[PDB]
RNA sequence: CUUCCUAUCAUUGUGAAGCAGAAUUCACCAAGCGUUGGAUUGUUCACCCACUAAUAGGGAACGUGAGCUGGGUUUAGACC
RNA sequence: CGAUGCCGACGCUCAUCAGACCCCAGAAAAGGUGUUGGUUGAUAUAGACAGCAGGACGGUGGCCAUGGAAGUCGGAAUCC
């Protein structure tokens, strides 16, 4: 038969080898694109997360019901310490890939 | 406002219509064959009804 | 079936030089070149004369489907003919019964801008095709006018400006309003 | 503007509310809120300041045994401002109103959440103190 | 064409030659359907007019058996449409009164305009209408001396301009063409003795 | 003269019906009239057999509704045992109403239609304009359209 | 609890009206995405109260009992 | 997959669902100025079909129906 309700799925199939990962560090999958106008910069970083804390502001959203007022955000707290470049490495395009 | 002349040269392109009955088309208004071969290109027609 | 031969034969003015390199034509007038690719059509091109007096089509051994391109080629170029020595311009009004269109020219000839059609507060900019410059006529109250010497790139990009101000969920036998095309003429005419 | 900032739903179908007005009644029974589509087999829930349609269930014999649209004033689940003040208050509540939205009574005894008194202008009229 | 409606027109033109005594050679050029019925409600008082398609080719096949002869003189003349009026007139009063009329027939829709009208800042008849017919190409015309006044004064009509559907009306009711040719004559037919009018 | 009387050379006609009985059109003299500060009251004036239908041309000079019967025959040959309806008359006459002496008045005073030859074509149209008996009896127009020279030249 | 279909209830793009606007009806490419909470009955089905953009129809051994429930059929006890 | 790796013969067909071999696992009534043949009647040098050159003409909203009908439910009628 069909089924008698219809119903959402549960969970989803884009994420579906739900298994340990290989790594242990994130692993950026694809670096943004450049524009060659920019002046040269790095584009990533690496941080350890430490916890989390308040934090209150003001938010000026026009139209908000919550305009011009204070508001209490949950934050982290990410401890970067200066990194060290030590190597280069170069990459060529390659019909197959990136070498 | 909207003037004569005007009027009689917008009801050119959206008023004056050849329509085919079984596909609803909007043919060029000479014509007695319709365009799409989603109908197979039948000789039913009528004119696009005119406003009040 | 299987017509052993026809032909067809373009007169040219003899202020215009045309060459053609087997089946590229490209023609020069008052006015500027212009390069047409006839690839895929499977017809011989032949020029006869002094100064280029003729350009004579062929075409043989052709079937029904394959026969009535032979006129195609040759009515083509009389709009490369025409549009390079008169120069084309294509008149059209704007029909407007709610309230003004605002039509303004951003720049040379592109960036049409639509504004207060039908009430709506969007901005409808259209940009034209490489060539084709639009200016707001100092003739008539409302209307634009496109002169180019390409008569598939100024009569497209006058299709645009019209398509785009297209009124949606509406009687249109009612809502008669938008730009639209009036007059097909030529730069220098008589 | 038109901001309701979700507030913790905690009066789900079935929920008796204390009548909070001088109609007479004295017990709203929610049947369903107004304005939830819902998921397959879950009750809806109505927060503090949805208009919920109410079956008076004790009170006057003129408003029983008939829907009455309803508007829930105080709820007993602790939802949160968006500034971090966890309010709560001491019983269910509502009031019948019109579906124009507009009171059938003129006095309403107790508090009023404040997410009440910004929705329907014409309970923030009568509100005795806009807790 | 038919064999009926040939063998008819056959016996139609031969007929009016024959019933009256002359028939001339007056020019019918474009003209409109009830225009060119007061052509004929106009020069019908004792006289038939006749404009034929097929009837007026007949002239080749006479001519080349000499029956009213010399028609080899007048057949390749009639490129354009002149026409033939049965009358027992003279060759000046058909000319006179077919110029005297001047019909300002109403013209046609995507034509061409050889023929060419001044157009002055003053009033030549126009009733109970607004301008904005004028108005919808610019022309912005004002309203004294009883009908709508032009004002403007250019030469607004050209040479082998294009006319349009709306284009023509407007000339229709100021009553002028870009086709102003009326009736013209100058070929004449007297009993086998060739003429022009005298 | 329509909105408001406009400033214009108004010298309207129009192409109105139903003279005498009212009819099912609920008016009789004016199609524009009323609207254009003209009034109708001259109009009904002229409209007071043909208990029937007429076609009416009316003449406003600015101010006057000088309505005008056309010299048309068929509108007068109509207008001179309840005359009730569903009829079906066979045609529309009693059989002795003269026809062929009413048509005499008629050719010598319509003289704005029709190409004319000498007056055996106005006959020709005049016994074509009527819609009374059709030519009288029942013989229609049928061999009757060459009599332009052969009964014209001797119509008078 | 998963997937699939389209002969599409709503959503994106569009065609037509006896289409002024609002609501609507006929149709096209279209299955990505949704199609509910409950009283009564074993119920599939049905009929109702309420909200909703709509509360469209179906298939997979009339899906699914070493997945459950056993309410009713359909053993043995009984009563009319 | 053994055999056309013949410089095989004449043709027909564009499919945004092509078609591809007895029993056989390839659907119809009906349509298509898609395309290629056939049959029949015409018209063209008393010259064609187009397009340029004029248009639904006027007495006339004929007379009537009155059901409102100047081309319209519908009328013996319905011509010049
Ligand atoms: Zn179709």
């Amino acid at each position: 038969s069909h089924r008698k309700f219809s119903a959402p799925r549960h969970g989803s199939l884009g994420f579906l080898p739900r298994k340990r990962s290989s790594r242990h560090r994130g692993k950026v999958k694809s670096f943004p694109k450049d524009d060659p106008s920019k002046p040269v910069h790095l584009t990533a970083f690496l941080g350890y997360k430490a916890g989390m804390t308040h934090i209150v502001r003001e938010v000026d959203r026009p139209g908000s019901k919550v305009n011009k007022k204070e508001v209490v955000e949950a934050v982290t707290i990410v401890e970067t310490p200066p990194m060290v470049v030590v190597g280069i490495v170069g990459y060529v395009e390659t019909p197959r890939g990136l070498r | 406002i909207i003037e004569p002349s005007l009027r009689q040269l917008a009801q050119k392109y959206n008023c004056d219509k050849m329509i085919c009955r079984k596909c609803y088309a909007r043919l060029h208004p000479r014509a007695v064959n319709c365009r799409k071969k989603k109908c197979g290109h039948t000789n039913n027609l009528r004119p696009k009804k005119k406003v009040k | 079936m299987k017509t052993i031969l026809s032909n067809q034969t373009v007169d040219i003015p003899e202020n215009v030089d045309i060459s053609l390199k087997g089946r590229t034509v490209i023609v020069k007038g008052p006015r500027g070149t212009l390069r047409r690719d006839f690839n895929h059509i499977n017809v011989e091109l032949s020029l006869l004369g002094k100064k280029k007096k003729r350009l004579r089509v062929d075409k043989w051994w052709g079937n029904r489907k394959e026969l009535a391109t032979v006129r195609t080629i040759c009515s083509h170029v009389q709009n490369m003919i025409k549009g390079v020595t008169l120069g084309f311009r294509y008149k059209m009004r704007s029909v407007y019964a709610h309230f003004p269109i605002n039509v303004v020219i951003q720049e040379n000839g592109s960036l049409v801008e639509i504004r207060n059609f039908l009430g709506e507060k969007y901005i409808r900019r259209v940009r034209m095709r490489p060539g084709v410059a639009c200016s707001v006529s100092q003739a008539q109250k409302d209307e634009l006018v496109l002169e180019g010497n390409d008569i598939e790139l100024v009569s497209n990009s006058a299709a645009l400006i019209q398509q785009a101000t297209t009124v949606k969920n509406k009687d249109i036998r009612k809502f008669l309003d938008g730009i639209y095309v009036s007059e097909k003429g030529t730069v220098q005419q008589a | 503007s038109g901001a309701k900032f979700r507030i913790s739903l905690g009066l789900p179908v079935g929920a008796v509310i204390n009548c909070a007005d001088n109609t007479g009644a004295k017990n709203l029974y929610i049947i369903s809120v107004k304005g939830i589509k819902g998921r397959l087999n879950r009750l809806p829930a109505a927060g503090v300041g949805d208009m919920v349609m109410a079956t008076v269930k004790k009170g006057k014999p003129e408003l029983r045994k008939k829907v009455h649209p309803a508007v829930v004033i105080r709820q007993r689940k602790s939802y949160r401002r968006k500034d971090g003040v966890f309010l709560y208050f001491e019983d269910n509540a509502g009031v019948i109103v019109n579906n124009k939205g507009e009171m059938k009574g003129s006095a309403i005894t107790g508090p009023v959440a404040k997410e009440c008194a910004d929705l329907w202008p014409r309970i923030a009229s009568n509100a005795g103190s806009i807790a | 064409d038919r064999a009926t409606w040939k063998s008819n027109y056959f016996l139609k033109i031969i007929q009016l030659l024959d019933d009256y005594p002359k028939c001339f050679i007056v020019g019918a050029d474009n003209v409109g359907s009830k225009q060119m019925q007061q052509i004929r409600m106009s020069l019908r008082g004792k006289a038939v007019v006749l404009m034929g398609k097929n009837t007026m080719m007949r002239k080749a096949i006479r001519g080349h058996l000499e029956n009213n002869p010399a028609l080899e003189k007048l057949l390749p003349h009639i490129r354009g449409n002149v026409g033939f009026v049965f009358t027992k007139e003279d060759l000046t009063e058909i000319r006179d009164m077919l110029l005297a009329n001047k019909v300002p027939a109403a013209a046609r829709a995507g034509a061409i305009a050889p023929c060419e009208v001044t157009v002055p800042a003053q009033n030549t008849g126009l009733g109970p209408e607004k301008t904005s017919f004028f108005q919808a190409l610019g022309i912005t015309t004002k309203i004294s001396r009883g009908t709508i006044e032009i004002l403007s004064d250019v030469q607004l009509i050209k040479t082998g301009d294009k006319v349009g559907a709306s284009e023509a009306t407007l000339l229709n009711m100021l009553n002028i063409s870009p086709f102003s040719f009326g009736l013209i004559i100058q070929q004449v037919f007297d009993n086998g003795s060739i003429y022009n009018p005298e | 003269m329509p909105p408001k009387f406009d400033p214009n050379e108004i010298k309207v006609v129009y192409l109105r019906c139903t003279g005498g009985e009212v009819g099912a059109t609920s008016a009789l003299a004016p199609k524009i009239g009323p609207l254009g500060l003209s009034p109708k009251k001259v109009g009904d004036d002229i409209a007071k057999k043909g208990l029937r239908i007429t076609v009416k041309l009316t003449i406003q000079n600015r101010q006057a509704q000088i309505e005008v019967v056309p010299s048309a025959s068929a509108l007068i040959i109509k207008a001179l045992p309840p005359r009730d309806r569903k009829k079906q008359k066979n045609i529309k006459h009693s059989g002795n109403i003269t026809f062929d002496e009413i048509v005499n008045i008629a050719r010598q005073m319509r003289h704005r239609s029709l190409a004319r030859e000498l007056s055996g074509t106005i006959k020709e149209i005049l016994g074509t304009a009527q819609s009374v008996g059709c030519n009288v009896d029942g013989r229609h127009p049928h061999d009757i359209i060459d009599d332009i020279n052969s009964g014209a030249v001797e119509c008078p």
